[PDB]
């Protein structure tokens, strides 16, 4: 992209037929971690004592 | 034909090229992607998830007992409970935690850390702890006195059973290297120490267990990151596997 | 208000504990049934309901000073229990989540702290392959013998990747887990396959305020939760 | 034009990493955010800003690194059969299990879905395994589950009327190919928990899913080799979706079909003399 | 397409040399452009018209072969390994120092930001050291800190899992290949006056900064040579900033890291015999 | 209106000289603090402002008929002095510019010309790498041996592309230079890297109207500007 | 396929080549680019500072004192101080410049140079001094009457110490050739000649130094400029450094 | 470009994903040669005496 | 010419390949598709019998 900084912008051209033909895809996607970090059916906010 | 002048570079396999590349079969439909849970689409999200520190590693603790560092009722003032070099990379406690195991995958590092104690003694038993952050520039502290004029936090055991000490993004440069590499010099990214130490004492009522334990707990911050792959140094064969 | 309150009403059935520390839900998903869009297999599938969706008590274990561990695969530890054990013997696939809940009470003249996992595809080994006794142990679960390497060549301290809690004995004398249907597939069969294991580690181990050590067990209930069943015929007990 | 617009996707990495806002000193009962609780199993919520006072810092570094598809998306060797003169045979069973580095990179997950890019090298040389000359063609062909496979050079199995195969030269440039994701289920699994086989129970077929395994690559040269030829098979893995990560591996691997583990040693990091010195 | 202007930067080298306007005769005490003070540390500001009588000049000479991209926009050799055939192994530790040219034109400036693109030509030959034949494929690996280095042309290292390799034919087309500016500092450092580490004043650790240092390139042949490879190194600098000119390197470099020189004779243009004569 | 006479006053310290030339300031860019855009360091800096921002007097050197020259390396001529050398003692990292002001005065009946450099990363080497004690001298300052090339294989000559003064003494009797922090990073540590020499080179030999040849010294003054100061612990006083 | 006629030139490497090529890091993100002082962005911002000539290249002089050249107090009238050719290339004084080294890594130059002189004698003493610069076609002029013929400054030592002869670009051709290559006859790009003169002389108070010095100082115009990329001379190694 | 006199004009095509595979960047930039040759709090103009 | 760089995979045979490629005889013009009862475009139409 002939440089915004930690931005790479790619066109992926894929000349054949079949999508997985095309190289890797360098979009990036929806981070959700707090699936993994705050597993838990109520919230905790940080400044709240989490027990209680 | 159209003229043309292959350059330098033909017909080179570089592993990191992103070319396109005729699919040997064309015509196949695969099956649909299903929902599953835990959809992961970038690795700090697994960095950010709080891992256990193999942090007992003294000479002779053998398997689960590595996982709770020792805590005692004390007969001397302001007494050491644990020390910890801050790296990523190497071989100590960290290398083997989460946090750890991902930085051995890559070559550089940024960002804040955290770690998360959990007391395990029982409900009646009492104490404070200080654990602190010492940016590098020295040794680990030598007494509780030094340590004190570090970053630092001061943990009251009670009902919430644990404490983040949040280890700060303090650095000369953007990134440090992960690896502490002698040939090359990269103690030149030394990124300080971490100590605990006895604020007051562990307490106890008569005939309770006198020890008990710390599960020490890390993990990234949000602003935290890597980069360049490298090697795993300790995922070696010797042999194709059969 | 209070997290440490907890009742759980399945059924026929209900769980409280006044000393809970949450609720995982793990992976922030809560069993759901299988949409139209995903599912394979054609004919109508049995949704059995209360029958099967109620929590289920398997057997106490006592925990000992030398305790390595324990682990249940699901659904193979309730596959022979009730109706829903019924439903799982007379289908070709299953599917469901579920509803885990670990019980320890102990005083506060005591110390230590277990691990509680629900490992998903938790495919096990030691120096050697393992057999059917410890890949599908059945209501009585089977113990670890390498809990630092959590039965698999990776390690027990990176495990808080897996959905879990902790009983800290000072803390909480519960651990509550809902379980999401994890599966590459839509419905697999429940003789064939565990999609969960069910593990408790102790990490801290037991201390006491004397020298004495009465009883301390431990117990696990564990509710299917949004259960279908496709693929009817006899009814068929194990794999083997 | 519009049509060629569908062959082209413009895609982005510019995802940040989280700032840094400025705070202050605080000095309250109202507001605790260092006191955790790791009982309930979820990560601390404390961050810089309620632990320290903090400046503010503009976020400047990129994600992308760590993506999964970044993560992966590199060759890595997975087989390395060798053509020997006797015969002039050989094959690769398909799956990424020999080498060790792609299969730890693997294990930090439960279920993977990808395309893959096949690049293969083929190397001649000779007894004393010393490089050495012969340009000559080879075939590679895909052998499903349940195709009849070459028992010879001549076989007439290699027509390849239904089998898809590739034909290169030795001493060319690597061949290369895509494939999609080709599992009958709507990922592939790393882990297993079950049987290969209804009615049996055999260890053997404890942790083994045969829709991981979408046959062989069988290797012929066109005629009769002069030297042994090596051929080196690499894959990358791309267009990855991945879910339910795991704790990785940290045993060495011993075997390609199972996650048998020494354990003699119960510890990963190295050990120290004492806890309060390095 | 637009999405394709996106890959098209339209660059212009169009900037002129100054010009010259004509100028007459000064008879006054009012201007006096000639009279200077080299104390302060400016340069001259007197110019062409205020100093003779000039006429009128239009400028029409560029200046683009001194920007410093044009300057250090060329390829030249930074490392030239060689592979025995005892081993089939060898390496090449990654910095411009090694060959005195590019060095000595990197040392005008204290702070470099760049890109470098890679060009590598192997040459196989005799122990007497001339040309033979010998085709093979080489690995080219990037071990960079930290990774485990191959000690063997067999190690199971070369896997490539995660550290890039090129793979390329000896009496193929060079290989070739763009890097970024990787340094963990915002530019790389010609010199550096301070220590490798802390707690450390060890002279072999003065002038070094580890910043600047990404590595290792690790060599093999696919197979064990028949005859020995030279490979030559070839770095292009590109996209290149600039900061905080020096006084260009003089005397012979001596060393690889660091600037001993000799000093024996101090001068460096060439003696007369007298200043009033050439 | 004049150029030579100037008077700089930073904190409870003021100079003047009457025979200034002009004031030299580093590639015209004045000390400045940085911008929330380029820091990397997450904890709020601590600023002293005027116990540290403030003019040092080094001790005076005598100017002999043999000198070859004198260097300071900064921060680490000012590390043990003052506010300054506390904050950077205490801090891991630090930035800042510089104030530096050279005096040497002498008659109308004297020649003789310094050179006054300050040079930005002044590695530093002869026929072999330097000790300690020559490449951080301290408040005393090191000494050149070999002045034509600049202690680093350049030139003298072609060392004016540096920011420099010169004291030339029919002309004026004190040099003036105000730098810039430069570094490749947005901060750096005191006791490893110094980021600039003060370096002052006779040039054409001191010269007196008779062969009795009085003292004549020249003094160094450094203020530090713009300072900041992060990465609090212990104080650490040198790099060994 | 697309048909194509790969033409000569086809897998060659030029070290000049201006051509995209396939990056081994393509998800690399680098650090941002900070603000540092004196940014460069030509080298014709070099050559525009003045530098010092070594100018006193006399056959015995060592070291800083190569700096100087000498001026003294004259017994006899219209004296020469000093003469130099004019040329960027060779090994003469204006070879170890800032103008003079970065002329080593060209072939080819164009534009007016000047030369900043600055007098060091004591506040007391006086001079005059003539700067002349004589366009080729002859030799060095022999004596001041010759050399006033030329473009010249006269210079009167007083407060302002220093003095700038603009040696201005008077040539035949638009460029000149930095090199004095005798197989090739560069000599035709002859430059002229710079010589320095005592206008009146240097006169001192009783019993002072009667020898001073003049630092010579050199630096290019803003109409100058370099042509054509060449190896430097006397940057050379005879083995790989180690 | 065809030919004006000394102005190169190039349009850089980059075929790669990430800005650094792009060819050398053939822009004339920005000179301030003053940030270096007068580097002086006060201007001195040409016409006037340096000192006082 | 314009700037190329063949990559790997250059000249291989790859059966499923789905490419152009020239015709032996440019010029040829076919015989006219007539109507044939039973035309069979898909084999799952007979897996359907
Ligand atoms: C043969 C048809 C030519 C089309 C290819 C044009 C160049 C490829 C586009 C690359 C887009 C991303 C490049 C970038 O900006 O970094
Ligand atoms: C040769 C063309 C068809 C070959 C299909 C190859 C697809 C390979 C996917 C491997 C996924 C499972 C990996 C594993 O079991 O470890
Ligand atoms: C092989 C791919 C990664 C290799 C990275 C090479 C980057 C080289 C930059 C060298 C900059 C420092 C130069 C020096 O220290 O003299
Ligand atoms: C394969 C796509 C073809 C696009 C390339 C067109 C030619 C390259 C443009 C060159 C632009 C500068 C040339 C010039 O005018 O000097």
């Amino acid at each position: 992209g002939a440089q915004g900084g930690s931005t790479i912008n790619y066109n992926n051209i894929n000349y054949y037929s079949h999508a997985a033909s095309a190289a890797q895809n360098k979009q990036d996607f929806t981070q959700d971690p707090s699936k993994f970090t705050q597993p838990i059916a109520d919230v905790i906010k940080e400044t709240a004592v989490p027990l209680k | 034909g159209l003229p043309t002048k292959p350059g330098p570079g033909s017909y080179q396999f570089m592993t990191t090229d992103e070319d396109c590349s005729p699919c040997i079969l064309p015509d196949f439909q695969p099956t649909p992607e299903i929902f599953i849970p835990g959809k992961v689409n970038n690795l700090l999200e697994i960095a950010q998830v709080e891992s256990i520190l193999e942090a007992n590693n003294r000479e002779g603790v053998e398997g689960v007992e590595r996982y709770v560092i020792p805590v005692s009722v004390q007969d001397a003032l302001d007494a050491q409970i644990y020390a910890l070099r801050l790296e990523l990379g190497g071989s100590g406690p960290l290398s083997s935690s989460l946090l750890g195991t991902l930085a051995k995958h890559y070559t550089q590092w940024s960002g804040s850390v955290e770690i998360t104690c959990m007391f395990t003694g029982t409900f009646m038993t009492t104490g404070k702890v200080l654990l602190a952050y010492t940016p590098p520039g020295g040794d680990m502290p030598r007494n509780r006195e030094e340590a004190m004029l570090g970053t630092h936090v001061i943990w009251d055991f009670g009902l919430q059973s644990s404490i983040t000490l949040v280890i700060p993004w303090i650095s000369a440069s953007h990134f440090r290297g992960v690896s502490n590499d002698d040939v090359l010099n990269y103690q030149y990214y030394a990124a300080g120490h971490v100590t605990i130490w006895y604020q007051t004492n562990m307490v106890i009522p008569p005939g309770f267990p006198n020890t008990a334990g710390i599960i020490m707990m890390i993990a990234a911050q949000p602003n935290f990151s890597f980069r360049i792959q490298k090697d795993r140094e300790d995922m070696t064969q010797t042999a194709i596997l059969q | 208000y209070s997290d440490r309150v907890a009742q759980l009403t399945l059924g026929n059935s209900t769980i409280t504990t006044q000393e809970a520390a949450n609720i995982c839900v793990a992976y922030g998903c809560w069993p759901a049934k299988l949409s139209d869009t995903d599912a394979t297999s054609v004919d109508k599938p049995t949704e059995p309901g209360v029958s099967a969706d109620r929590f289920y008590t398997l057997r106490s274990k006592p925990w000992q000073a030398d305790s390595k561990g324990w682990y249940w695969k699901l659904p193979d530890a309730l596959n022979n229990t009730g109706m829903f054990g019924q439903n799982a013997q007379f289908h070709y696939i299953y599917r469901g989540g579920w509803a885990v809940h670990v019980q320890c009470n102990a005083t506060k003249f005591h110390q230590g702290t277990l691990l509680v996992l629900a490992i998903p595809e938790h495919q096990i080994a030691t120096q050697e392959q393992p057999a059917f006794d410890r890949t599908m142990p059945g209501s009585e679960g089977g113990t670890f013998q390498e809990p630092f390497w959590l039965e698999d060549g990776t390690s027990l301290g990176n495990s808080l990747i897996y959905p879990h809690q902790w009983i800290n004995l000072r803390t909480n004398n519960s651990a509550t887990l809902i379980l999401p249907y994890v599966n590459a597939i839509p419905m697999d069969s429940a003789i064939r396959h565990s999609n969960w294991t069910l593990a408790i580690i102790p990490v801290a181990p037991l201390k006491y305020a004397a020298e004495t050590t009465p009883l301390v067990p431990i117990t696990v209930t564990i509710a299917p939760m949004e259960t279908e069943y496709n693929g009817l015929r006899r009814a068929i007990a194990s794999n083997q | 034009g519009k049509m060629l617009k569908d062959a082209i996707d413009k895609q982005v990495a510019g995802a940040l990493v989280a700032g840094t806002t400025t705070s202050t000193h605080s000095v309250a009962t109202d507001s605790t955010p260092a006191l955790q609780a790791a009982e309930t199993g979820a990560t601390s919520t404390a961050r810089d800003e309620s632990m320290i006072e903090t400046r503010t810092i503009v976020p400047t570094h990129g994600i992308h690194e760590t993506s999964v598809e970044s993560f992966f998306g590199r060759s890595s060797l997975v087989g390395m059969p060798l053509l020997a003169t006797g015969t002039s045979i050989t094959h690769w069973r398909i799956d990424f299990r020999e080498f060790v580095q792609l299969r730890a990179k693997m294990s930090w997950f439960t279920y993977m879905r990808f395309d893959v890019e096949f690049t293969i090298i083929a190397t001649s040389s000779t007894g004393q395994n010393v490089t050495t000359e012969q340009h000559t063609t080879y075939q590679v062909m895909y052998v499903p589950p349940g195709a009849p496979v070459p028992s010879n050079q001549d076989s007439f199995q290699w027509q390849s009327g239904c089998n898809p195969s590739v034909f290169a030269d030795t001493d060319g440039p690597p061949a290369q190919f895509s494939v999609p994701f080709m599992s009958s289920a709507n990922a592939y699994s790393t882990v297993y928990d079950g049987y290969a086989r209804f009615m049996d129970t055999d260890p053997d077929r404890y942790g083994i899913l045969p829709s991981n395994f979408l046959g062989f690559m069988y290797f012929r040269t066109l005629e009769d080799a002069a030297h042994q030829v090596r051929f080196r098979i690499y894959a990358k893995i791309k267009h990855t979706s991945c879910w339910i990560p795991r704790a990785p591996r940290q045993a060495p691997y011993k075997k390609r079909y199972n996650l048998v583990f020494s354990g003699d040693s119960d510890r990963i990091c190295s050990n120290r003399a004492s806890l309060t010195s390095y």
